[PDB]
């Protein structure tokens, strides 16, 4: 753990939980991530996210 | 029409 300062090991882990929460919110806010996981048969209101 | 589907994606359950 020596090649990075203990300021940096906390700032990576705080950004690891930070970007994870932003990418979850920004995928639900976006309409393009909503689609069907069943492309074989046609639509039966099966629009579903993955995140 | 944006206020229709903004609650569809703030569905809060799934
Ligand atoms: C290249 C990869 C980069 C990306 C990865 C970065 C991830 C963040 C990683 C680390 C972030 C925080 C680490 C800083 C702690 C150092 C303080 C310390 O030395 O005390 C203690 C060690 O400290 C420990 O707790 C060792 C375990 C830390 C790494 C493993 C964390 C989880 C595994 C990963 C799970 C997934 C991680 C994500 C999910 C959360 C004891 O040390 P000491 O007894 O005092 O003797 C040493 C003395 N000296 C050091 C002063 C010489």
């Amino acid at each position: 753990l020596n090649p990075l300062s203990p300021d940096i090991w906390m700032y990576v882990l705080l950004a690891c939980l930070g970007v994870s929460c932003v990418l979850f919110v920004i995928a639900r806010f976006s309409p393009y991530e909503w689609y069907n996981p069943h492309p074989c048969n046609p639509d039966s209101d099966v629009v579903e996210n993955n995140f | 029409s944006a206020m229709v589907e903004e609650l569809r994606m703030s569905l809060k359950c799934q």
